[PDB]
RNA sequence: CACCCGGCCCGGACACGGACAGGAUUGACAGAUUGAUAGCUCUUUCUCGAUUCCGUGGGUGGUGGUGCAUGGCCGUUCUUAGUUGGUGGAGCGAUUUGUCUGGUUAAUUCCGAUAACGAACGAGACUCUGGCAUGCUAACUAGUUACGCGACCGGUCGGCGUAACUUCUUAGAGGGACAAGUGGCGUUCAGCCACCCGAGAUUGAGCAAUAACAGGUCUGUGAUGCCCUUAGAUGUCCGGGGCUGCACGCGCGCUACACUGACUGGCUCAGCGUGUCCUACGCCGGCAGGCGCGGGUAACCCGUUGAACCCCAUUCGUGAUGGGGAUCGGGGAUUGCAAUUAUUCCCCAUGAACGAGGAAUUCCCAGUAAGUGCGGGUCAUAAGCUUGCGUUGAUUAAGUCCCUGCCCUUUGUA
């Protein structure tokens, strides 16, 4: 029951905000002590490569960005309740990692 | 024989590495463990998750 | 090519047991990872599957750098006759419905 | 030991891309439109969207559990953690890939362009 | 090319080679003409060679003077 | 790694014939041989067991040829405002009108004319990024304020532990700017210039049509048609050497020619972003580095990223000089199997041209030019390159079609 934390990590913002909000309101209605979403610095993966395969042109470059948005929600609740509240909330395009102490 | 076929060491160097797609060993993107040719990455960038913003 | 019978039967019995085969397209690879302890080079697996394909017993496909092989009804027939098993036994691809 | 979030999200990207490339070269003839992969620590499901599913399943669902045995043998996740599902495409007309594949296989039929 | 031609080594064809290994007498004395290889796996299964000035085993590559 | 010299290997599927357990074939100790401990080959025998080996058909390989056979991306025409059907009108017709006299716009952008009326793509809209919120939701992987305890003189603390919070920090939602308000000018129309209130009254990008280059790439590909070779190979591998070879001519660049500057010491500030290889701390060495023991798969550790120009002292003194550091001699370390034609790195010594560059010619309008460092990509070793990020921070212009080109409209053309 002690200090389970839940790390929600995704590339989409909307889906991550929706699922995390659902976990929070799902926990709040049960009268459980919850520490709110801790938004960490957004990880931006940059790749800059030549457009051309051959290498004859005006030396143009692509700029490929990949965004990683990470949220932490913390609970002071029993593991039995934590298991089912973590079980019910599934979404394609979010990764959830639960840790205790 | 057995001790001269693939005898030369390839722990390091450009010859040791190769593209995961086309097995080419030139203009290779080995950042974030992509391990892929620059031509092949540009083809597979979209469905990997890499997007062009600015 | 010239390879010992042990390697040949090991490749054939794996192919018959599972019903499919995967190779990594590299002639220098020391041992096939699924056939570890048996001491079967990847080269042997590729050429064995090539030899069985050329006749027309196994269907091959090629993705990025991997060979893929599916055992057909002619292959099932050929293997049962070559490996000498009773018709009762069928591959894992032909067990369920 | 576990890999970084950055490498993990990249790895999932390559998994998606390579799986797609394999599925295209396999099920091009049966108008493979697209794939959807949902991952659960219990078992990860792969959902194939194709024009004619009756064909991609095979004789009494034989070919589907060849494709299952392939991805299991190759990628190295444990057996009983994947079930390749084949769902019907809602409308085959509004899929560029399906229409492109159809045009290719009717051109291979020896018809005028 | 400067060299005339490089020819592959062809194995000299010998007829019924295992008859030189044994010398059976009329009453039955089965004497081994070539010496036995004293290594583990070879023991009783491999008859070590007898060259002009040395012994040699083709399997384990064991040599004696 | 294609190229040059020399040497192993089949990784020549499948089929037909011959061979063939009375053994098709495989591998090899020793000595010779070879650059090689390569059974490659020669002498000499051993060793494996229908997996092969010889002939024909037929394959399979290629960084082999052809980009003027091709596909895909990509560059350019072409960064400007261009582009096309339907039905109606005008010509026998190619074709034209719509798509425009005139205003107006960055814009075929709008207003308004109107044999055209309805449309479609491009432009705009759009998406990402900068600039504002003492309002909102939150936070021992971010901080402040207060209080307690401590160290040193009410003060300094990035010395430690609790309580109010979110100003600073991260980042979701939502607000905010629209020529909206005022005054001129504008067929009082589209709109233009100035000014108040404001964080802002033009931020920087990404995406980009129709129609074409005989543009580049077969040396990105298991994208590919023909052709060339295919077992003394253009396959593949192993040893070397070459890609760097220098009487000369061009093209991007870096360091300079000094005193607004070098040198020596002191002081004090970043941002982007990367680490299964990034590194703190302790010890030994002048230094490159050597050992030992820790943290970090990362707002957690490196790290409060104590960066450089710059700032403040010292020495130098117009001298090819303590400017400049090329070229050359010795040593001492780190990669790596291997460093010579010196891979990088450190120390002492050597001390060339160069005194601001002829004809000519490039780039650029504000956080811009330029100076100045730092991170990413290459990366075992690794930046004089490019791709990003901050830092200090200007002069001149708000115009023109003179040069070089571009768009529309008239004409002229052999
Ligand atoms: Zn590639
Ligand atoms: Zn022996």
């Amino acid at each position: 029951i002690h200090r389970i934390r839940i790390t929600l990590t995704s590339r989409n913002v909307k889906s991550l905000e929706k699922v995390c909000a659902d976990l929070i309101r799902g926990a709040k209605e049960k009268n459980l002590k919850v520490k709110g979403p801790v938004r960490m610095p957004t990880k931006t993966l940059r790749i800059t490569t030549r457009k051309t395969p051959c290498g004859e042109g005006s030396k143009t470059w692509d700029r490929f960005q990949m965004r990683i948005h990470k949220r932490l929600i913390d609970l002071h609740s029993p593991s039995e309740i934590v298991k089912q509240i973590t079980s019910i909330s599934i979404e394609p395009g979010v990764e959830v990692e639960v840790t205790i102490a | 024989h057995q001790q001269l076929y693939w005898s030369h060491p390839r722990k390091f160097g450009q010859g040791s590495r190769s593209c995961r797609v086309c097995s080419n060993r030139h203009g290779l993107i080995r950042k974030y463990g992509l391990n892929m040719c620059r031509q092949c990455f540009r083809q597979y960038a979209k469905d990997i998750g890499f997007i062009k913003l600015d | 090519m010239l390879m010992p019978k042990k390697n040949r039967i090991a490749i054939y019995e794996l192919l018959f047991k599972e019903g499919v085969m995967v190779a990594k397209k590299d002639v220098h690879m020391p041992k096939h990872p699924e056939l570890a302890d048996k001491n079967v080079p990847n080269l042997h697996v590729m050429k064995a599957m090539q030899s069985l394909k050329s006749r027309g017993y196994v269907k091959e496909q090629f993705a990025w750098r991997h060979f893929y092989w599916y055992l057909t009804n002619e292959g099932i027939q050929y293997l049962r006759d070559y490996l000498h098993l009773p018709p009762e036994i069928v591959p894992a691809t032909l067990r369920r419905s | 030991v576990q890999i970084s979030k950055k490498r993990k999200f990249v790895a999932d990207g390559i998994f998606k891309a390579e799986l797609n490339e394999f599925l295209t070269r396999e099920l091009a003839e049966d108008g493979y439109s697209g794939v959807e992969v949902r991952v659960t620590p219990t078992r990860t499901e792969i959902i194939i969207l194709a024009t004619r599913t009756q064909n991609v399943l095979g004789e009494k669902g034989r070919r589907i559990r060849e494709l299952t045995a392939v991805v299991q043998k190759r990628f190295g996740f444990p057996e009983g953690s994947v079930e390749l599902y084949a769902e019907k495409v809602a409308t085959r007309g509004l899929c560029a890939i399906a229409q492109a594949e159809s045009l290719r296989y009717k051109l291979l039929g020896g018809l005028a362009v | 090319y400067t060299t005339p031609k490089k020819n592959k080594h062809k194995r000299k064809k010998v007829k019924l080679a295992v008859l030189k290994y044994y010398k059976v007498d009329e009453n039955g004395k089965i004497s081994r003409l070539r010496r036995e290889c004293p290594s583990d796996e070879c023991g009783a299964g491999v008859f070590m060679a007898s060259h002009f000035d040395r012994h040699y085993c083709g399997k384990c590559c064991l040599t004696y003077c």
